């Protein structure tokens, strides 16, 4: 167990608060709505991506590099 | 500007919620019910 | 038992009916595109109708219709 | 092809009676 | 007790069958994936993707109705019903063959919900959960085939059609452009799904022929039978179970990445040497030289009418024959 | 003692030497990028930027290399078809060393001075950071090394994208034209319109890792102060480090997914004069589509730039490959030298016909001369048969425009079913096989090594998800 | 200061054979392959 | 009397009955 | 043939080969 | 060559079967 | 929402005949009439708001 500096400057963020939770839900309910926004997010890449969503003026294909 | 596929995709995300939200419903009333 | 008889009675020949009539009133030709036996082809329209696009493939087979 | 209904009505009366006649 | 106990309790609670949470995704998709089956082999044809009369309105049997596959035109369009395509109209959604869409993807997420039903009923009863692992080969099998074979392809058009037939036709289209039985990852996968045969046919005629006179069956009179008679026998019975366990799901594993590497044309379609040697000579014939004449032939006569969307158009000249 | 599948458990308890074996793993991984790099510049053709580029070449990591800034060799040569200028004449300049050579010896470097802390943690593994207060057992909390780390590759991340990618501080990324034509490496302004989500745009990539990067940095910045909730702290065990591998298992393999699908489709991050064409600029025409087009719009055929019609040859479809047929593309149907032109074929009668293109499917197919209407006019009957439409019977010639067979015409029967095959393999070009003793046999580019290799490492490691995923909720169990 | 956590590693001779025999029976497949 | 097991039935039952239905009616089409 | 396709097969054979025996070695040498 | 390897591989084979039948240790 | 109205007559004619069979039951053995009072004035009760909606959907 040597005490070497560096372990003395880190040992905080390691093991200070090691094992301990808030009891109940906490911030359980808030994360789900993050989790749909991103489901709605990543969705509507892909579909972009897919051509099922035509976005206005956006063509994607090789023919969006057009000015480079 | 909303095109015709953008406002399909919308109403998909009403069609989705309102499934879910059926779903849902039905399943928590239900536990609820017969508690 | 004896009281489920009654709706089940009621109700079974009733559903067996309706899908028999969704057949033989021609409805399903309707309601899923399937041909009719004589719709396949014209009397010489004897090229397949076959989608070329994508984009506007409901279209095309209206005009395939 | 009307004999369908018919037997159906037939089929409805007697059957009301005998609801009845069970109790 | 908040709303989400009572919800979890209920779903846990002994019923006729088991739902749990994962029932909430698994029972809606898999009803659709059937339900979706079922009408387009009953009504949906194929006449205007295809050109082919696959359902029972058109008359044909149970060989050989199929749900088809969309158009090749529409790439690798989704397909939602309300999507650029079929625009919320019903029926351009099934004659474009959407049907094939619906279906694949609820079975996707049925698959799916049936692995989580098993990790949870393994989690409820309190066992190791090795029928999750097993149930993990078919669903790769699933994604290989339905998923990644169409994705690596121009288009939808080249998956399996739902059905019976077009499962064979399937089946010979791989022979014939991908050369797939020479490809050592199916035969590694055809290896794992026969030895898997086989060890549950010996294993029951032994269980079944070393029963005591009352586990309940002589291991050590199994043992010496088949070492005396093959020269190796299985002396644990652990070992027994997780080795019939392990041989189908690796042979199904094995033929998944094959079926990868065909999506990409990354096939195994021949030996260099062999060609070479046959080029510098016509004498030299081998089994795999008619293979490939096979194939050859195959590939010719079933593009005209299967890809019929590439108005093919190959004379009687062109056609290989033998001569 | 422990089955041999089971032989790294033995790290598991240990804090100390589970970050020895990860940096161990970290310096072979470094190790790798710069001894495929090195080999890669000791196998390669800086000569010729057309007609062998990098991907008919068989490399690997020249391209990623190439994708976000380098471009030029100590020894001169650039990929860009010019000799490098060192316009680097300041600090902030760095560009005349980070050549290929450059990254090579730094890749080099982080790989020893990782084996050297790897080496250090594996003796040292009893430090006193690994243990509680008052407890001997070692004891990590998972939830905020996971925000710590988060945040900084937030920082990483959002650095990447603002100076870097922009050219603020940084060399910028390749760019290209629709056609791959001219390649640079030049800086690009983020924009939060919505076509920033073309993904053939390359604004969005900056666009993203600027926001991205800043999510992740609040992302970080909240793990590494909230705590988790007992609800999901008990579901998840987040106390039991196998729940963490689980769940980066299953999330690089989405990464490994999402990366095949750009790769095989295409995109900003993979542009074709890296990576050589997709299969898909083949089956519909594009390249083909583009020059007919600028031919009809009264270029010269002699005018057309070879590049474009290099990647109208079938040869460079990664489609048209093979998984044991190895090594680089001019391995295969050997390497380019001359584009012998676009040729035109006629019948007895005059009429213009030209030749049906093979396919991605086809290993062979069958030469079909038809009429532009429709009609098949002639064709090469099959190996030995007797015809009605037939070459010689109908009688073709050829006459070429530009290239090497310029206003040439070919009429001699052998002379024009070669190059109606040739035609019918794309466009007509001269390939030698002599330098390399090439198999004549076509070969995958870089795109499809790619997409297969990373495509094989998706599927298995979403089994390796399920299998951790397995033990971590299962762990009373599992022992 | 010793390590508590190290442990063996046992293969027993069944274990070599099944091994053994894995591994010869992949290579007889794919080296028709490897040589192409 | 609405239990989950009702429903299963139903959902299951009246499609089928349904279509049942349709194809014994294709079976008589000339 | 590849003139690596035997070296390739040799170290398919060999290395799983003998690191399959080492284990087995240091496992019957020990009780 | 290749017949050599071949060859090689499957000697390889059989000397293993050899082993494993008249080898084995006792199960117990 | 011609073959609405369709669908919609075909559900009256049902509801007419199961309270054509369920009525006299019901009303003459009044044994189980918790629930069974309860069905009929039900059935009645959309009976009559079925008819109404009819109405307008003829038009
Ligand atoms: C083990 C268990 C795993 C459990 C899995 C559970 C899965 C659930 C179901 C998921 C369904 C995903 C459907 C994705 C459909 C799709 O992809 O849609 C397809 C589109 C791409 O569309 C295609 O793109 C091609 C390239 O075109 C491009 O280039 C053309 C010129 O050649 C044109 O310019 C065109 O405009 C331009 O888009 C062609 O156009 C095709 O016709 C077109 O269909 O991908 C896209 O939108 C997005 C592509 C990036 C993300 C893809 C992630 C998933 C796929 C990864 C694997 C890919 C396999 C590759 C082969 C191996
Ligand atoms: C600061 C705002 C925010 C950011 C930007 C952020 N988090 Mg969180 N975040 C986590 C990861 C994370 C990562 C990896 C990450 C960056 O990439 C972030 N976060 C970022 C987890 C460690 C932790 C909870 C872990 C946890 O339980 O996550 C939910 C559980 C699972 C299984 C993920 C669901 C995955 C599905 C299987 C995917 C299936 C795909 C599908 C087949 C097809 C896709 C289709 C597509 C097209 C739509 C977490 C929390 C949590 C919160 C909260 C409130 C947040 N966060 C908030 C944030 C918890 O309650 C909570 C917490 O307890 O904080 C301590
Ligand atoms: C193949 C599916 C799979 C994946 C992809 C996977 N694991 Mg495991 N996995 C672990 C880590 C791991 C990490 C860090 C990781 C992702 O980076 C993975 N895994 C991923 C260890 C914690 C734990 C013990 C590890 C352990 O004991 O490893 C011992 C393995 C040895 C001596 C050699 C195995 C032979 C391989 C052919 C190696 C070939 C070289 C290599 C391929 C080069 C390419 C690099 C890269 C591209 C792949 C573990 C297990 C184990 C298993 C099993 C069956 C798996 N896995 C399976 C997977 C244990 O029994 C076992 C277990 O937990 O039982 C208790
Ligand atoms: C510092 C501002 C900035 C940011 C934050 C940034 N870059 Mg650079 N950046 C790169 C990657 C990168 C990544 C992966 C990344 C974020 O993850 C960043 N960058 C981020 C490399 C592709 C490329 C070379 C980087 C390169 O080779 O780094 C060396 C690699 C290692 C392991 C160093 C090992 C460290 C010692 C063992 C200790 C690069 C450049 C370069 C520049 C410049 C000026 C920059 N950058 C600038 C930045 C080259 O000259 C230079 C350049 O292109 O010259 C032509
Ligand atoms: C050993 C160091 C090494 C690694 C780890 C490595 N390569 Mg290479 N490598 C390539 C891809 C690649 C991918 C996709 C990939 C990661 O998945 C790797 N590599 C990795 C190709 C682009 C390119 C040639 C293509 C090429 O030859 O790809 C490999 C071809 C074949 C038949 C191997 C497929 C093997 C089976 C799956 C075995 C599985 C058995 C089963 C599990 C049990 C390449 C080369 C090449 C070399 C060399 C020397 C290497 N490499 C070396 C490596 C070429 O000659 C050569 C080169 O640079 O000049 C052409
Ligand atoms: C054709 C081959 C084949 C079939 C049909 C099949 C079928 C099944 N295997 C199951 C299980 C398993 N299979 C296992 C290993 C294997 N399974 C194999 C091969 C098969 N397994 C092989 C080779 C192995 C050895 C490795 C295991 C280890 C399990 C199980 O634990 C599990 C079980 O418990 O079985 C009793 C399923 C349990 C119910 C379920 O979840 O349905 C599938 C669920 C859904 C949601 C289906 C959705 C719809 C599908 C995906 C598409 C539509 C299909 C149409 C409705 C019909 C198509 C008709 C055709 C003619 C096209 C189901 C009975
Ligand atoms: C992950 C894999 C995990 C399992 C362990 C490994 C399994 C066995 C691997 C054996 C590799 C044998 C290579 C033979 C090389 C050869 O014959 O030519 C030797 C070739 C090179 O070939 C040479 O190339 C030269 C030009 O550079 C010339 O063309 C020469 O003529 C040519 O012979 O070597 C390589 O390519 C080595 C690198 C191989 C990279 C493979 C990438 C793909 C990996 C996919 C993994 C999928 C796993 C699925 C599992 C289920
Ligand atoms: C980067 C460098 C990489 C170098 C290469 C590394 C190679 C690592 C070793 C690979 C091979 C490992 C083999 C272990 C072999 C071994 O010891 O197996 C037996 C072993 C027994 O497990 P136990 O826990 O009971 O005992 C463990 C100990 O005996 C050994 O640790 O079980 C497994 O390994 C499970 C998987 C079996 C896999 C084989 C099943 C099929 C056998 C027959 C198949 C071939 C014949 C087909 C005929 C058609
Ligand atoms: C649309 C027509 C149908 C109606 C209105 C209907 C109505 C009902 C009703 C009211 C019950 C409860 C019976 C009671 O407890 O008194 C019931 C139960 C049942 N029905 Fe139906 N039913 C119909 C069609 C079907 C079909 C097609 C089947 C399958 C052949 C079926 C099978 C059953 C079964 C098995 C039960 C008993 C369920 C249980 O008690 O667990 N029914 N149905
Ligand atoms: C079993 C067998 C072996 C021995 C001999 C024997 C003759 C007995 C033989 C039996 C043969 C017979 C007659 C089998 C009859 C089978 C049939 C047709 C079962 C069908 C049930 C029908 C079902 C589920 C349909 C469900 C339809 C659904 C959800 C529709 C989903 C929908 C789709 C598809 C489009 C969008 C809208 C919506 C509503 C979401
Ligand atoms: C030690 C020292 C301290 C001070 C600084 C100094 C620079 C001097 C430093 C020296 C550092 C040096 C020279 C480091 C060199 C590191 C090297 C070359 C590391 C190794 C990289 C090689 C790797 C990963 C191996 C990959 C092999 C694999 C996957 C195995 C099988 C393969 C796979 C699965 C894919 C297909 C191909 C193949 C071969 C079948």
């Amino acid at each position: 167990p040597k005490q070497t500096w560096w372990g003395d400057v880190l040992k905080g963020n390691n093991n200070s608060e090691a094992g301990k939770f808030v009891p109940g839900w906490g911030t359980t309910p808030v994360m789900a709505g993050f989790v749909v926004m991103i489901t709605l997010l990543l969705l509507i890449m892909l579909q972009v991506y897919n051509h099922t969503i035509v976005l206005d003026g956006v063509d994607a294909g090789w023919t969006s590099l057009g000015g480079f | 500007t909303i095109t015709p596929s953008l406002q399909g995709f919308f109403y998909s995300i009403l069609f989705g919620a309102i499934v879910l939200g059926l779903l849902g419903g039905g399943f928590i009333f239900f536990s609820q019910k017969d508690k | 038992s004896i009281r489920y008889w009654i709706i089940h009675t009621i109700t079974v020949p009733m559903l067996f009916l309706a899908g028999w009539l969704f057949v033989s009133t021609g409805l399903a030709y309707d309601v899923f595109g399937t041909p009719r036996p004589n719709e396949y082809f014209d009397q010489a329209r004897q090229g397949l109708p076959l989608v070329t696009d994508r984009y506007e493939g409901k279209q095309q087979i209206d005009e395939f219709t | 092809l009307q004999l369908t209904m018919l037997g159906a009505v037939v089929i409805a009366g007697p059957i009301v009676v005998l609801l009845v006649a069970l109790r | 007790r908040g709303w989400f106990d009572v919800l979890d309790d209920w779903l846990k609670r002994d019923r006729f069958v088991f739902i749990g949470w994962s029932g909430i995704l698994l029972f809606p998709c898999a009803f659709l994936s059937i339900g979706g089956w079922f009408t387009g082999t009953t009504f949906v044809t194929s006449w205007y993707t295809h050109g082919l009369a696959s359902s029972y309105l058109e008359g044909a049997n149970f060989l050989t109705v199929a749900v088809s596959t969309p158009a090749d035109s529409l790439g690798h369009s989704l397909l939602l019903l309300w999507g650029p395509e079929a625009q919320g109209d019903f029926t351009r959604w099934c004659q474009l063959g959407g049907l094939w869409n619906f279906t694949t993807l609820h079975g996707v997420f049925g698959l799916i919900g049936f692995m989580l039903r098993q990790f949870e009923i393994a989690r409820l009863v309190g066992v190791r959960p090795y029928n999750a692992v097993a149930f993990s080969g078919p669903i790769a099998v699933y994604v290989s085939v339905f998923l990644m074979y169409p994705l690596g392809q121009s288009s939808w058009f080249f998956a399996p059609s739902w059905g019976v037939t077009s499962i064979f036709r399937f089946l010979l289209f791989a022979q014939g452009f991908h050369n797939l039985t020479l490809n050592p990852f199916h035969m590694m996968g055809v290896a794992g799904i026969l030895g898997g045969a086989l060890l549950c046919a010996i294993h029951g005629a032994t269980v079944e022929n070393t029963l005591f006179e009352d586990e309940t069956y002589s291991m050590v009179t199994a043992n010496r039978f088949w070492s005396q008679i093959f020269g190796i026998a299985f002396s644990n019975k652990r070992w027994l179970h997780f080795f019939m366990l392990f041989v189908p799901v690796t042979g199904l594993w094995a033929s998944a990445i094959g079926l990868v590497g065909i999506a990409l044309n990354m096939r195994a379609y021949d030996f260099v040497s062999q060609e070479i040697r046959a080029a510098e000579d016509p004498e030299f014939e081998t089994f795999y030289t008619k293979n490939i004449l096979l194939n050859e032939g195959l590939r010719a006569w079933m593009a005209p009418q299967d890809q019929i969307h590439e108005n093919f158009i190959f004379p009687e000249e062109v056609l290989p024959r033998g001569n | 003692g422990l089955p041999w599948y089971r032989v790294h458990t033995v790290v598991l308890n240990d804090p100390g030497r589970l970050l020895s074996v990860h940096l161990m793993h970290t310096a072979l991984v470094s190790g790798w990028a710069g001894s495929m790099a090195l080999y890669e510049l000791a196998k390669y053709d800086p000569s010729d930027p057309v007609l062998n580029p990098m991907w008919r070449q068989g490399t690997f990591v020249m391209p990623v290399m190439t994708r976000i800034g380098v471009t030029h060799s100590w020894s001169g040569w650039t990929v860009t078809g010019e000799p490098w200028v060192t316009q680097p004449g300041i600090l902030g300049a760095h560009l005349n060393f980070f050549s290929y050579e450059g990254v090579i010896l730094m890749h080099i470097l982080a790989a020893g001075l990782f084996f050297l802390a790897a080496v250090w943690h594996w003796i040292n593994w009893d430090l006193d950071i690994y243990y509680p207060d008052g407890s001997s057992e070692p004891a990590s909390d998972w939830p905020k090394i996971f925000g710590l780390h988060l945040l900084t590759l937030g920082i990483v991340c959002f650095g990447f994208g603002s100076l870097h990618l922009t050219g603020i501080l940084g060399p910028g990324m390749w760019v290209s034209d629709p056609y791959g034509l001219t390649g640079h490496v030049q800086g690009v302004s983020p924009d939060w319109r919505p076509f920033a989500f073309d993904p053939y745009n390359p604004t969005g990539l900056v666009t993203h890792h600027i926001s991205a990067g800043i999510a992740l940095i609040i992302g970080g910045i909240f793990h590494t102060v909230s705590r988790p909730s007992e609800r999901l702290y008990n579901a998840l065990s987040m106390g039991n480090v196998e729940t963490v591998l689980s769940s980066s298992v299953a999330f690089v393999a989405a990464a490994a997914f999402v990366m095949v699908g750009t790769m095989w489709y295409g995109s900003a991050t993979t542009p074709i004069e890296l990576f050589g064409p997709t299969r898909y600029q083949w089956d519909s025409g594009y390249f083909q589509t583009e020059i007919q087009r600028r031919v009809q719009s009264g270029q010269t055929w002699d005018q057309i730039p070879e590049k474009l019609v290099f990647y109208d040859y079938i040869g460079n479809s990664p489609a048209k490959g093979g998984l044991f047929r190895t090594g680089a593309m001019n391995s295969g149907d050997g390497i380019a030298r001359a584009w012998e032109g676009h040729p035109t074929f006629t019948d007895s009668e005059g009429r213009e016909l030209f030749v049906r293109r093979m396919p991605n499917f086809f290993e062979t197919f069958p030469v079909v001369l038809t009429d532009k209407d429709g009609v098949v006019r002639a064709d090469i009957p099959f190996r030995r048969a007797e015809s009605r439409y037939s070459f010689e019977q109908k009688g073709v010639s050829v006459s070429f425009e530009g290239g090497t067979l310029n206003g040439q015409t070919f009429t001699d029967a052998p002379s024009v079913k070669k190059y109606a095959r040739k035609a019918q393999l794309g466009e007509p070009f001269e390939f030698d096989r002599e330098t390399l003793g090439s198999d004549g046999v076509f070969r995958t580019s870089t795109r499809g090594w790619f997409a297969f290799s990373h495509s094989c490492y998706a599927l298995l490691f979403f089994f390796g998800h399920w299998w951790h995923g397995a033990r971590t909720i299962f762990k009373d169990v599992f022992e | 200061t010793p390590n508590p956590n190290k442990q063996p590693v046992e293969l027993n001779r069944a274990s070599l054979f099944i091994g053994l025999l894995l591994v010869l029976v992949l290579a007889l497949l794919f080296s028709s392959y490897f040589f192409n | 009397i609405y239990t989950v097991r009702w429903l299963a039935v139903h959902t299951l039952g009246v499609p089928l009955v349904w279509f049942l239905g349709a194809i014994a009616s294709m079976q008589f089409i000339n | 043939v590849n003139d690596l396709g035997a070296i390739a097969t040799a170290l398919f054979v060999f290395i799983p080969c003998v690191f399959l025996i080492l284990l087995y070695a240091q496992t019957a040498s020990r009780g | 060559m290749d017949v050599i390897a071949y060859v090689f591989i499957l000697a390889c084979i059989i000397g293993l079967f050899f082993f494993a039948v008249f080898f084995r240790e006792k199960p117990t | 929402m011609s073959v609405l109205f369709q669908l919609l007559i075909a559900a009256f004619v049902a509801l007419s005949f199961a309270m054509i069979i369920g009525v006299p039951v019901v009303f003459s053995t009044g044994d189980a009439s918790d629930d069974a009072n309860k069905l009929i004035w039900g059935g009645a009760a959309a009976w009559v708001v079925l008819l109404f909606v009819a109405a307008l959907a003829s038009i």
